[PDB]
């Protein structure tokens, strides 16, 4: 349809509209037009993404200003989703506009989701294929080339080709999602990578994940590309806290000390080979550095640093190189015994937690390491890397650990924490030290993207309580509200088990897994619902080791036996191909009526982006609420370090943590309005968090349903199924749940 | 081609209309 | 109000009633009836078990389905062991079905059910079935998986290609693979899969299904088929029959060779023509020029007769005037007579009394 909000033209690709999407599409005007921040949490029942690209796209085509729009997801998989949503978005309007207006859309993702080169793309890890990418494309090669044909240093024809055309033709006009833009650099051979990584500043609407608008190390250059005044949406931001605390993280082991002392060596071996036979480089970097210049006046924009910058852009110092460590064997001498420092650090017997400053005072007294050059650790090895002709970088990979960690400690001091534990795993014969420089701060990730950008929106189908992330990340909202679906005939059941058919008590508490009792009370709910779901049904467990230790406990039982003769058993395993090749079977069994059952777990890979509608979800078991390990000393900072300023009380956020989660799971089962399901939350401790839920979850939570039997919930779960298969009549969802075109201009009438 | 149909919201879509035939018969025949 | 809300609902159920044109429907029909004889049918949600009701409604519909549809033919099939077992070929004769219906219904139902075991068996029994038929194929199903050895959407592809129809009836919910059958075989249909609530409620889902099938509008078949109008003989003597080889007094003869027949309709055991009489025609003719319904008449205006003009039966005086007429000839109706003259009759006796 193609209906009018004020003064704003806004083409839908659909002939019917929700109620919600015109009231969640009017919000987001509101705060476009007002400016500031919004937190806008729609159910998961109701097309959200299609709502978001119809309004933001309409309004950049409509207004003078013409306003970019970037779009953050959490993983690659979404902005698949989003690329695909927004290309239907767009054909619809080259149909009813009569023309293909001028509008460029992309997708960014690592070079590993978009290498073609035969040879470098079959590698199990992203780290390596930027190696060789950069090794043919950073210009080594071709500079050699150029002198001497004979070197034997190889190209991408790729990268090669894309020097022939120029940049606003690397790709036709249109949307590009990843499926189509692999195939069509396929066919003319050029890198995806390198074109999208080139026409960020000429996109209309960018898409890519938090990991690069978040963490510094990618962002920066992607960052710089964009522009100021761009519509900036968080879609699925209801876990954006933990991707902005682990970009400004690291961990230290005895075997990463270990192997960076071979480095070390290694380096300085090196810089002994260059000194004798080609010293002329060496003169050559200290003079630019004695000027005053950095890595990014002396690097050129082809090549890239080789430590990437481990901290914000605006905590960088703009001063010259302290002096210190400006020549190759002096930084040498410098950054081998602060390794030592570090080495001499993990013999200890107990915890020590720590603030930077103390870890800088006796770095300062046992050596004389001061903070200003322990400042500048990764900006100057990536100078000297850069100068030495290092071809093959295996022996200096684990330096960019100690220069990350070295720039990082010496760069903030509140809301960061250095925490040694002489046991990383606590059940070991033989005690493996670790060191782990941990971020307690949300914010200090996410200050810049508040700051830079005058408009954003917070959107999400599960993100509540919406007033813990203002708190949480320091930023104000001009409204911030939560949709109630108008849902005609209920269309999901949630319920909550407390205890099994014979009345037993269940939960999920770790320190009770091995039970006899509730691993079989846990095992017969699991079995009862495999036998009247009709296709599929997902099982999410706390952690993976519960499920691991729980499924060999069934196995034992016999309790998988029942399950097989009903359903297919999927599991998640570690490895992400395999769990790939899991999701691919389990979705296979669901169509072809073989039914299939998919165990995995509530904070692992396959929560945080897969959907399981229509029949790849029937049924969502929770197996337990998705806790922490409390006994976690990074957690227990966090949680003061939370309690002392935001004053939010440790319990409150360990349970605003686990119901995130949980909700989370369930909210990805509807995907229409004419889909189904049941959701179980099955412990004793989710009785009293209904109010935790999301408004549209808990509205649809009976009192009766807070805390049920297994049979209990089997016999209404056999009701609700056989309620949902009925065809449905059209006049009880005619204009109260579905919008025509008239519907709606009646809607505009009354409200006006 | 096939991702994009799975990724739809067939709800939100016109709804199937029938497609069947009607017949209309005239009577007239001559006496036996 | 309470009255009213039984007037009200009456206006509701009318309200479905209203809407009839006469849809092109094919009479001559090929059904092929599959039933769901698994472990999963053994549960006691429909007394005594699921298995002995069905069977029961399946001697019901094949009773019905014959007498309603007498140039048709059935065939059943049933699901056990993960195997498509047959029971019943293609035939005219309702007895033979009744007959194997009753062996079955002994028997207890285990194993898997296989759909695309079984609508493999479904697509080879309607293979030697005409152009101008119906092929049609009715799922009692009640489990919620399938076991089946290959890809069941080959065989959907397949069912498709042959013009086949399938209506798939559930018993606890809603199966993804057989909402795909019977949409993807009802050029996009949602309404042939159907989920019963309760005993009730499955008799009118097996009543429905006797009545033929609306035909498509791009699907053309059209033709003349050869059919025989054969004569009733009386005999002082047996004779041999053609179809049976057994001595009975008397049969139709076939007016193209002259063999006789123990009963009609059938094809000719000779010359492979259609033996029918005149009465097996017309028991369709209803479903050509269906009867527009009646509609009530308002009490603001001023009625004709105080009684029903077919029954004679008074009206009752009582809020809600219990006159229904018939707009062709105008003349009033009782309540009771309106469903008699739509459902057993199929002539208003309005429109026939009126001379022109
Ligand atoms: S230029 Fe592109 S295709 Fe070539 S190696 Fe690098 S990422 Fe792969
Ligand atoms: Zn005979
Ligand atoms: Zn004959
Ligand atoms: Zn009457
Ligand atoms: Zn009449």
């Amino acid at each position: 349809m193609k209906f009018y909000i004020d003064d704003l033209p806004v083409l839908f690709p659909y002939p019917k509209i929700y109620p919600e999407q015109y009231n969640y599409m009017c919000d987001i005007k509101k705060t476009l037009d007002v400016g500031g921040n919004s937190i806008l949490e729609m159910p998961s029942g109701t097309g959200k993404t299609v709502s978001l690209l119809s309004l933001t796209i309409a309004y950049q085509m409509h207004y003078p200003e013409h306003r970019k729009i970037i779009y953050c997801s959490r993983t690659m998989s979404e902005i698949e989703k989003a690329l695909v949503e927004l290309e239907n978005l767009m054909d619809y309007r080259t149909k009813e506009l009569g023309y293909q207006e001028d509008f460029r859309g992309l997708g960014l993702t690592s070079r590993k989701n978009l290498c073609l080169h035969p040879e470098v793309s079959k590698e199990r890890k992203g780290t390596v294929v930027d190696e060789k990418c950069r090794r043919m494309t950073n210009g080594q090669a071709k500079r050699k080339l150029e002198e001497d044909p004979e070197a034997n240093v190889e190209l991408c024809e790729y990268h090669e080709n894309l020097y022939n055309i120029e940049v606003e033709d690397y790709l036709p006009k249109g949307v590009f999602s990843f499926e189509k833009l692999l195939k069509y650099c396929e066919e003319k051979t050029l890198c995806p990578y390198f074109i999208v990584r080139r026409m960020i500043s000429l996109c209309n609407i960018i898409i890519y994940s938090y990991h690069y608008l978040l963490d510094p190390k990618i962002a920066e250059r992607v960052s710089n590309e964009v522009s100021k005044d761009s519509i900036v949406i968080f879609d699925e931001a209801h876990n954006i806290d933990n991707v902005c605390i682990e970009s400004l993280s690291l961990d230290l082991t005895t075997d990463a000390l270990r192997r960076a002392t071979r480095g070390a060596n290694a380096l300085d071996e090196r810089i002994s080979e260059v000194r004798k036979v080609d010293s002329q480089k060496l003169q050559d970097e200290y003079e630019k550095l004695v000027q005053g210049l950095h890595s990014a006046d002396i690097l050129t924009d082809q090549e890239e640093p080789f430590v990437e910058t481990p901290v914000l852009p605006q905590d960088l110092l703009t001063e010259a190189i302290p002096g210190n460590i400006r020549r190759a064997e002096h930084f040498v001498s410098f950054l081998k015994r602060l390794i030592e420092y570090l080495k001499t650090r993990m013999k200890v017997l107990h915890v020590i937690s720590e603030t930077p400053k103390s870890f800088l005072q006796h770095l300062k007294q046992l050596t004389f390491i001061e903070r200003k050059p322990l400042r500048f650790c990764s900006e100057r090895l990536s100078l000297l890397v850069r100068t030495l002709e290092v071809t093959e970088v295996e022996d200096f990979t684990a330096l960019k650990d100690i220069a990350t960690f070295a720039t990082l400690i010496s760069t903030y001091e509140e809301g960061f924490l250095l925490i040694i534990e002489p046991y990383e795993i606590e059940n070991a014969a033989v005690p493996n030290p670790i060191m782990r420089f941990t971020c307690l701060d949300a914010s200090i990730a996410i200050k810049p993207v508040f700051e830079r950008f005058s408009s954003v929106i917070i959107t999400s189908g599960t993100i509540s309580p919406l007033d813990m992330y203002p708190r949480m990340l320091n930023f104000k909202t001009v409204l911030q509200k939560s949709y109630a679906m108008t849902l005609a005939k209920k269309s999901f059941l949630p319920m909550i088990i407390t205890k099994g058919s014979d009345q037993v008590a269940i939960s999920s508490r770790f320190e009770i897994r091995n039970d006899p009792s509730i691993v079989r009370n846990y095992g017969s709910m699991l079995v009862e619902f495999a036998k009247i779901t009709p296709d599929g049904m997902v099982v999410f467990f706390p952690s993976y080791l519960y499920m691991e230790s729980i499924v060999s406990m069934w196995q034992t039982m016999g309790i998988l036996d029942e399950v097989w003769k009903h359903k297919l058993i999927l599991v998640e395993t570690p490895d992400a191909q395999e769990t790939s090749l899991a999701l691919e079977t389990y979705r296979k069994a669901c169509s072809n009526g073989r039914g299939a059952i998919l165990l995995s777990v509530a904070r692992g890979k396959v929560s945080e982006g897969i959907d399981f509608d229509h029949q790849y979800g029937r049924t969502v078991l929770m197996i337990g609420i998705p806790f922490q390990y409390t006994e976690s000393r990074i957690l227990k900072a966090r949680l003061e370090f939370m309690r002392e300023n935001y004053r939010i009380r440790e319990n409150d956020f360990l349970s605003f943590d686990a119901m995130r989660h949980a909700a989370q799971c369930l909210g990805r089962v509807l995907r229409g309005k004419d889909d189904y399901g049941v959701m179980v939350l099955a412990d004793r401790r989710f009785s009293r968090k209904r109010s935790q839920l999301p408004k549209w979850i808990a509205q649809g939570l009976s009192d009766a349903d807070l805390n049920l039997s297994t049979d209990m919930a089997i016999s209404n779960t056999k009701q609700f199924l056989r309620t949902m298969a009925q065809p449905t009549d059209p006049k009880d969802q005619e204009g109260v749940s579905v919008w025509s075109y008239e519907d709606l201009i009646k809607h505009q009438n009354s409200r006006k | 081609n096939d991702e994009r149909n799975e990724l739809k919201i067939d709800d939100l879509n016109e709804s199937y209309k029938t497609n069947y035939a009607i017949i209309h018969l005239k009577r007239n025949a001559h006496e036996k | 109000a309470s009255l009213v809300a039984s007037i009200v609902e009456a206006r509701k159920k009318r309200t479905a009633k209203k809407n009839i044109t006469p849809y092109q429907r094919g009479i001559i029909r090929s059904l092929i009836l599959t039933l769901d004889c698994s472990e999963a049918m053994l549960e006691k949600d429909l007394r005594p078990n699921r298995h002995a009701m069905i069977i029961q409604y399946a001697i019901d519909f094949v009773h019905e389905f014959f007498d309603q549809n007498p140039i048709s033919q059935m065939g059943i099939i049933i699901m056990r062991n993960g195997l498509a077992q047959l029971v019943s070929q293609v035939s005219g004769n309702p007895q033979d079905h009744i007959d194997a219906l009753k062996s079955i219904r002994k028997q207890e139902p285990k194993g898997n059910p296989s759909l695309q075991n079984a609508l493999e068996m479904a697509r080879g029994l309607l293979l030697p079935v005409p152009a101008h038929c119906t092929r049609e194929v009715l799922i009692v199903f009640g489990s919620l998986s399938t076991t089946d050895p290959g890809d069941i959407h080959q065989t959907i592809d397949s069912l498709v290609s042959e013009k086949i129809r399938v209506k798939v009836l559930g018993l606890s919910a809603q199966v993804a693979i057989c909402k795909e059958l019977c949409k993807a075989t009802n050029y996009g249909d949602e309404s042939f899969y159907k989920i019963l609530l309760d005993e009730t409620h499955l008799k009118e889902l097996f009543n429905e299904a006797v009545t033929p099938l609306p035909v498509n509008k791009i699907n053309k078949g059209f033709t003349l088929v050869k059919m025989g109008f054969p004569t009733r003989i009386f005999e002082d003597t047996p004779t041999f029959c053609s179809c049976h080889s057994k001595l009975v007094y008397g049969g139709y003869f076939c007016p193209n060779c002259h063999s006789k027949v123990c009963s009609l309709p059938t094809v000719c055991p000779c010359c492979d023509l259609m033996l029918i009489l005149s009465t097996h025609l017309a028991r369709s003719y209803h479903h050509l020029m269906p009867l527009k319904t009646f509609a009530e008449v308002p009490t603001t205006e001023k009625f004709r007769s105080e009684d029903c003009f077919s029954c004679q039966s008074r009206f009752p005086i009582l809020l809600t005037s219990s006159r229904y007429r018939c707009e062709d000839c105008k003349q009033e109706f009782c309540v009771d007579c309106d469903v008699f003259i739509h459902e057993i009759l199929h002539n208003c006796p309005g429109c026939e009394s009126k001379p022109v």
